[PDB]
């Protein structure tokens, strides 16, 4: 399940928005999504 | 209207012949260990400085701190010397190996040729031998500094005929019509004592960088405001793949093999040409000091 | 715009005592420095107690003194004082500060002073509540010694107790120099104290990767056959752990140490400040001195 990354050692970031975001559901978020992905068939 | 020079005086006798080698060096470096005026003739050039137990690196060392001058003139009364300073141009003799162009960086090194030469026979007295520092190119003094010091380095494996050919490889030096090669600093199938030190600050400092790395870099990271510091961490880990007295010790120590390195790893340009005369005996070159 | 002014006036607005002009008519030919250059200055910006912190960063009061204006004092008057911001390369007097000995040729920094404040004891022209403080000018191995143990003191501060630090500090403030002791005051963290130790661990990390087998392997291979004290007192702080090398070239190792170079002077400029005065004869009193590049 878990991805293999190929930069070992985390990386900080300063959070531009002309960076891409990352990612910044919690796993709450994700518990709700596949609540409405259950709920939707 | 007369200008500041320094009066120096010779205490032997001087042939007539030996005033016309003289002023063959007209516009000659010479460097002196004190800019007096009323100076003799022991302290012109590096005579004073020749020694069969030390070496390159302690001429080296003394160079950069001698207080460099140009000769004026030429008198059976006396001889006439002249300080320079920054921001003017003079003549300068190319007693160097190597021919200059225009506006090349230049600066001054210790003579690789020692003792008695077809060259080194300038004004030699009795006990006294008037020697003169080169004037050469920046970038090769750099090289001549890299190979010296690496030559210095293969000093302890000279049994292996391996490195037999790489030393043959590095004591010849090409440059622009210019093929001469340098002596090899092992004598006696041992180093001369100031090279010896400077390789060894050079292996320390190496050996100590090696080692106290990883610490500094953990404890750096647990204040990670710099996305610089995780990717300097992550190449030493990607390269693998302690007491307080002793760390405070080992820092102190690699701080002061660095500071004994300091003239080493870096040089300071003396002049630049502004134009070179035909010929290629000397240059017209501002000093810059 | 009008050019730089070679001279510069400054003018005491309050009122001096005789005293006062007494203790500056031994100022003559000192190093002062400037923010900015006018021709017609005020008092207040002149001297070092315009930077005076309550943070009382050492590292600060060193970064900010590197970008002000030096000038020589000349020509003390009444509520005048004459300051001859000096060219490059020319002959100058001077006359030391701070209580070091002074010798020739060895070149000068200017540094903030130690022990600054009413420790020192330093009556130099109080009025306003505003002093008088003087850069010394030191030599190159005491403020290269300086800079390092303040660097040393910040390599040393991190994950570490505080009493790790106040055990470390009366190790690392001891500096006796030329026969005269000499104290650092408040080695604490700074922002730009973080930036030296950034950069200082990045340019090891570079060197640690660029060294090649040969020098890393230099000091055990002299080790093994020659012997001195000072291979001795060099061997005891490294660690524990007739062969060919396996791989050696010419062409690839000068590259190696000519980026080593580069990187041995990216580490070497964090404690070499700047050469700013070279000495040729100082007086026999060691009250003066002649210098030049300026």
């Amino acid at each position: 399940s878990l991805l293999h990354t190929f930069w070992r050692l985390p990386v900080a970031v300063f959070f531009e928005p002309h960076e891409e975001n990352v990612l910044r559901c919690p796993e709450r978020v994700l518990r709700r999504l596949l609540e409405d992905a259950a709920v939707t068939m | 209207a007369m200008e500041a020079n320094i009066f120096c005086t010779f205490d032997h006798k001087l042939s007539i012949a030996d005033v016309g080698k003289l002023t063959k060096l007209v516009a000659a470096v010479v460097p002196i260990p004190q800019r007096l005026h009323l100076i003799k003739h022991y302290q012109l050039g590096l005579h004073q400085f020749v020694d069969h137990t030390r070496g390159y690196v302690r001429l080296r060392g003394l160079l950069r701190n001698m207080t460099l001058t140009l000769m004026r003139r030429v008198e059976g009364n006396q001889i006439l010397l002249h300080v320079p300073t920054h921001g003017l141009l003079y003549t300068v003799l190319n007693t160097g190996p190597v021919t200059w162009e225009k506006g090349d960086a230049l600066c001054v090194l210790p003579p690789l040729f020692h003792g008695p030469l077809a060259r080194e026979n300038l004004l030699t007295l009795g006990q006294w031998e008037l020697v003169l520092p080169w004037i050469v190119p920046m970038p090769l003094a750099l090289e001549i500094n890299q190979r010296l010091l690496i030559m210095g380095l293969f000093s302890l494996d000279r049994s292996y005929e391996e490195v037999k050919a790489a030393v043959q490889q590095l004591q010849t030096i090409t440059f622009r019509d210019a093929t001469f090669t340098i002596p090899d600093p092992v004598i006696d199938q041992h180093l001369l004592i100031d090279m010896k030190t400077a390789c060894l600050s050079m292996s320390m400092v190496a050996n100590l960088a090696s080692e106290l790395t990883m610490t500094y870099v953990r404890k750096l990271a647990l204040e990670d405001s710099s996305m610089l510091l995780v990717k300097c961490q992550e190449l030493l880990m990607r390269l693998d793949r302690v007491s307080p007295d002793d760390e405070i010790a080992r820092l102190s120590a690699l701080f002061v093999m660095l500071r004994q390195l300091d003239d080493l790893i870096r040089e300071q340009v003396v002049f630049t040409v502004c134009d070179v005369s035909p010929d290629n005996k000397s240059a017209t070159c501002i000093f810059k000091g």
